[PDB]
């Protein structure tokens, strides 16, 4: 194929893009001694999707008299290999003068103007943050299709930054919701430890203390045994029903290879997004045995004409005409074969709205009359900025919208794996906008009287009942029965006060008697 | 002018001159953020003024550099603010652009060194830049263990211990005065955290419990306070004065302290041992609020003291400047005299370190140097292969790039004819132990050591049972008549007497009677 040479074409306005095309080989993780950049000649598929996904974005806003009439736009791609490394080079490119290879260190920019209007940005959040830093300096739009991390969602630290995904708040917030308007007041929390886990349980802590949810138990488990063999053995301590794995794949892996090796006791987990759609832990035997999985994903259109879009290209892509028309190694070498499995995948959308809603923002910015814009000096991207704070943009329909926190409004559905065979399927239960609409009666629990499997503690007691407080936080009492021969003196205290020898109470008394 | 200095050779220096924890990280009108409207800090200065006064030494000194001019350019990085165009500014080509390139081993950068920033996020940014071009990065000041990957950070190096050297200090010192019941504080920012979380693991294994973790919001001593943050200190002081727990270990930068001890003295709260951690454990300005005697006793960590002979005399392209530092730090002069070099020795042994590893490179003998193009790479290869004495210590890299130093915790004296800052114990990191404690003076009655422990230990015969979530916590219940207390096997629980054999209550033995 001839398909490298396609990831730029020239426009009036250029959008530029970072997407994961190639990746290092585990003997290319080189300990480098001369300044240059990491040759990732490893293939992958997910990358090339989402960058056809935004070729397909900018042909159809290309196509459209209704956006930029008479402006043609334009796009850049770059491969991340998904290190900072690698990710930093064209990130200053990206920056640099227009009509130029260079950057500019002045002390004031008035007039300064970099070769992009606009970054679509990393998937990863490390990446993300990474050159958040840089991009939120120069106040430059990034609109990135991933980076769920709920940090940049700081204004004082992240001026420039949007994403078309809901962040993890949102999922935590629905996880909370979930098990209050189940009733489960007493659960357990494990997450990765990785930024992702460890960001995500302070996230839920938070949220399950204002809710009144109380923790049982806190931990985290390690990505690539000592630690999970005493995670696992403090949950089957704690006496709980319902854990909170708020986990990255690899670490929800070893949880569940530990799993495997000894089912100690079944509980029902509430997952993750990213452990509830990867196969290699779907794949494990047997896992109707630990217990019902629960878990919210967001919902969004398909890109539907898109795996059409792909056959075309890639059949186009060899035409011995069209390639008269290598920052990516081994993408003129793939076949469709290699790259089927992804064209439903459904973070495409993610990429095709943000271009849209870039190209949106410069439709307003530029304030153009639909028979044609008017006749200005080019458009900066600080002022694109300013505009872009309050944008409602429709995406082939479900308009949606930015507000102050860079995120969009964005609904959840509740998925069971409801197993059949060794088959989870994946069946929905409920939808979350901000409240949560159960379908209550259709989930099939794994506990045999198909009753709702109880996780909770107390928070009150009759007073003669004693008080020691259990859990992470305090947030639950024992109530245990204040003994015969004795009387309450104390509310609210731990003991109770023993009485003469002749004198006689019941249980739970705050007196005696003769 | 002070902060530039031309030579053959130069040297970037980064330093925080002006801070404040709100301040705006992008740019202002398209200006660079420019820092002379935030608050000097006297100590910044001193540092400053310690790598100039080494290379003052460098360049005197003929046995070193033989007739090689070493330089310096100096740039006032502002906590966050202005972490971006410093670098930017470093790096490019003598008229202020930097060219993009696939390869940069033939790139004469404008420095060869950079003396990086003092926080640990600054540290960070700068050197996700610096780690394309591999150029030497040394930071005197920042203790966070991340980063200590040098794959993730493969240009930086460090002339301080790490943070896990800090906690183990803490740690031990507490362990030596058995200690068992400690408060936490913290400043909300990712400082305060990632110490929170070290010293939480390694408390938590060493059988010491945090009784108590809270966070102060982060006021300014410039700043009138709002009534909410008033009765968040109000509630956190409260907290303090009605617990049992007198150790509170405070991680904090200094700035954010002011209002908290303020509104300490307003409670007329007493009877404390602070452990400072190394952020605010040397500050003369917080030390000058004389009132605090009445507040018990101040200990804090630091790098051991190193004094250096001639630098006391010595102290008497936007962002190089700084109008209000000359006039601070003759005011505090006097106190800086007593208080030995510490962190200035961080400073000084980073730029000997730097000029030994250029002197190696270019084989210079003491009598010539073959002056040639130096760049930054080969520097870097060279610097990970020092070694030598420095004024009676001496200097290497680790693999991990950090350098073995003694570090020393220290009293608050007020007595104002002698070093404010007692030496009182040392640590050594190669051993891993806390060495020599000598006579610290309490606030006791007749200077017996305080202390704050959850339970009195147990009497003979006693069994422990546990009172709640801390292993700490325990009540005391004497064995039933026929039962003992093994102690040798175990501490909960009494063990029943030989069927031949009877006990009395709260005893060990048994013995042959009915
Ligand atoms: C995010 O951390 C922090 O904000 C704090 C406090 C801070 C705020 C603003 C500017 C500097 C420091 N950082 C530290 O204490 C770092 C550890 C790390 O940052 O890894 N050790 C510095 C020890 C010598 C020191 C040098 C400069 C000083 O003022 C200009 C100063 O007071 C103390």
């Amino acid at each position: 194929l001839c398909l490298s040479q396609q990831l730029r074409m020239k426009g009036d306005y250029v959008l530029g893009g970072l997407f994961p095309l190639g990746e290092a080989e585990e003997a290319g993780l080189r300990s480098r001694t001369r300044p240059s950049s990491p040759v990732c000649t490893r293939f992958s598929s997910n990358g090339l999707l989402w960058a056809l996904a935004m070729k397909m974005a900018v042909e159809e806003i290309n196509n459209k008299s209704d956006l930029l009439p008479g402006l043609r736009l334009g796009y850049d791609l770059f491969d991340t290999c998904s290190e900072p490394v690698v990710a930093m080079k064209p990130s200053l490119m990206f920056l640099a003068k227009a009509g130029s290879r260079d950057i500019a260190a002045y002390c004031n920019y008035t007039q300064y103007q970099p070769r992009v209007l606009a970054v679509i940005g990393p998937h990863s959040s490390e990446l993300a943050m990474v050159t958040g830093k840089f991009f939120s300096f120069f106040l430059m739009p990034q609109v990135s299709y991933g980076a769920s991390m709920e940090l940049l969602s700081a204004r004082e630290t992240f001026p420039s930054f949007f994403r078309t995904v809901p962040s993890d708040r949102v999922q935590l917030t629905a996880a909370a919701e979930l098990l209050q308007e189940f009733g489960w007041n007493w659960v357990a929390a494990l997450g990765s430890d990785d930024e992702y886990g460890r960001q995500g349980l302070s996230i839920f802590s938070a949220l399950a203390a204002a809710r009144g949810i109380c923790i049982a138990h806190e931990g985290l488990v390690p990505l690539p045994l000592g630690k999970v063999q005493d995670v696992l053995h403090q949950v089957n301590q704690s006496s709980v029903q319902v854990v909170l794995l708020f986990a990255s794949v690899h670490a929800a892996h070893a949880l569940f290879n530990y799993s495997i090796s000894s089912r100690l006791s079944p509980k029902v987990w509430v997952a993750s997004e990213a452990w509830l759609t990867s196969d290699l832990v779907m794949g494990l035997p047997g896992m109707a045995q630990m217990g019902t999985v629960l878990g919210f994903l967001q919902r969004g259109a398909q890109l539907h004409e898109f795996p059409q879009y792909v056959k075309t290209h890639l059949a186009l892509a060899t035409d011995p005409a069209f390639c008269s028309a290598q920052r990516c190694p081994q993408c003129d070498c793939i076949t469709l074969q290699n790259v089927s499995a992804g064209l439903n995948h459904h973070q495409t959308f993610s990429v095709y709205a943000a271009v849209y809603s870039v190209a949106q923002a410069l439709h307003n910015t530029l304030q153009c009359n639909a028979s044609g814009c008017p006749a200005q000096d080019p458009v900066k991207p600080w002022q694109l900025l300013e505009n872009m704070y309050n944008l409602t943009f429709h995406v082939g329909g479900l308009p949606l919208r930015f507000d102050s926190s860079g995120n969009v409004d964005m609904e959840y559905d509740l998925k069971l794996w409801v197993w059949q065979g060794s088959v989870p399927r994946l069946h929905d239960v409920g939808r979350f906008n901000g409240s949560l609409r159960t379908e209550r009666l259709k989930i099939r629990w794994h506990t045999s009287d198909n009753q709702k499997p109880v996780s909770r503690c107390s928070r009150q007691c009759q007073e003669g009942q004693v008080r020691r407080v259990k859990g992470f936080h305090s947030c639950c009492y024992d109530c245990v029965d204040c003994e015969a021969g004795s009387y309450r003196q104390n509310p609210d205290d731990i003991a109770c006060t023993f009485c003469g020898q002749d004198e006689w109470s019941p249980e739970r008394s705050t007196r005696c008697f003769r | 002018s002070d902060f530039y200095l031309p030579g053959d050779y130069l040297l970037g220096g980064l330093f925080s001159l002006h801070a404040n924890m709100k301040g705006i990280v992008h740019l202002n009108f398209l200006q660079v953020p420019m820092c002379k409207e935030y608050e000097v800090k006297v100590i910044g200065y001193n540092l400053m003024q310690a790598m100039r006064f080494a290379v003052e030494e460098i360049n005197n000194d003929s046995s070193l550099l033989p007739g090689v001019l070493l330089g310096y350019e100096i740039v006032d990085v502002c906590y966050i603010s202005n972490n971006v165009q410093p670098v930017l500014y470093f790096l490019a080509h003598e008229d202020n652009l930097l060219p993009i390139q696939e390869d940069y081993s033939n790139y004469s950068s404008r420095v060869v060194a950079v003396i990086g920033p003092d926080n640990s996020e600054s540290v960070m940014t700068v050197a996700n830049f610096l780690s394309l071009f591999l150029l030497p990065q040394i930071t005197y000041s920042a203790i966070s263990d991340e980063l200590r990957d040098k794959v993730r950070f493969p240009a930086l190096l460090r002339t301080t211990p790490s943070a896990d050297h800090h906690i183990e200090a803490m740690v031990q010192l507490m362990l030596h005065f058995r200690w068992n019941w400690i408060i936490v504080l913290v400043s909300n920012d990712t400082y305060g955290r990632d110490n929170g979380q070290l010293l939480g693991e390694r408390v938590a294994r060493r059988g010491i419990c945090i009784a108590f973790q809270e966070t102060l919001p982060t006021l300014q001593p410039n700043q009138n306070m709002t009534s909410e943050e008033r009765q968040r200190l109000v509630t956190i002081v409260d907290k303090l004065q009605q617990s049992t727990a007198r150790v509170v270990v405070v991680f904090s930068p200094d700035l954010t302290l002011y209002h908290f001890f303020n509104e300490v003295l307003r409670q007329n709260f007493t009877g404390a041992v602070w452990i400072a951690s190394e952020s605010w454990a040397i500050d003369p300005v917080l030390h000058n609020l004389t009132e605090l005697r009445h507040l018990g006793t101040f200990l804090g960590i630091t790098i051991q003291s190193v004094p250096i002979p001639g630098f006391s005399e010595f102290r008497e392209t936007c962002n190089q400047e700084c109008d209000n530092c000359l006039n601070a730090t003759l005011s505090f002069n006097t106190i800086l005299r007593l208080s030995g070099e510490r962190v200035v020795y961080s400073v000084y042994s980073a730029v000997y370190a730097v000029a030994h590893a250029l002197h190696s490179l270019l084989g210079c003998d003491k009598s010539t140097c073959t002056k040639r193009v130096v760049y930054p790479w080969q520097l870097l290869e060279e610097i990970w292969k020092v070694n030598f004495t420095l004024l009676d210590h001496q200097i290497f890299f680790d693999p991990q790039g950090d350098v073995a130093l003694h570090l020393e915790i220290v009293q608050w004296q007020w007595d104002r004819s002698q070093n404010p800052f007692q030496s009182v114990a040392s640590y050594y990191p190669l051993q891993r132990q806390l060495k020599n404690i000598q006579d610290i003076s309490w606030h006791t009655i007749n200077n017996t050591i305080p202390m704050s422990m959850c339970s009195k230990r147990c009497q003979s015969g006693q069994k422990k049972k546990p009172v709640g979530i801390h292993v700490c916590c325990f009540e005391c219940i004497d064995c039933l008549p026929g039962t003992f207390l093994n102690h040798t096997e175990d501490e909960y629980e009494c063990q029943a007497c030989p069927n031949n054999e009877w006990s009395y209550q709260s005893e060990t033995s048994c013995f042959k009677r009915q």
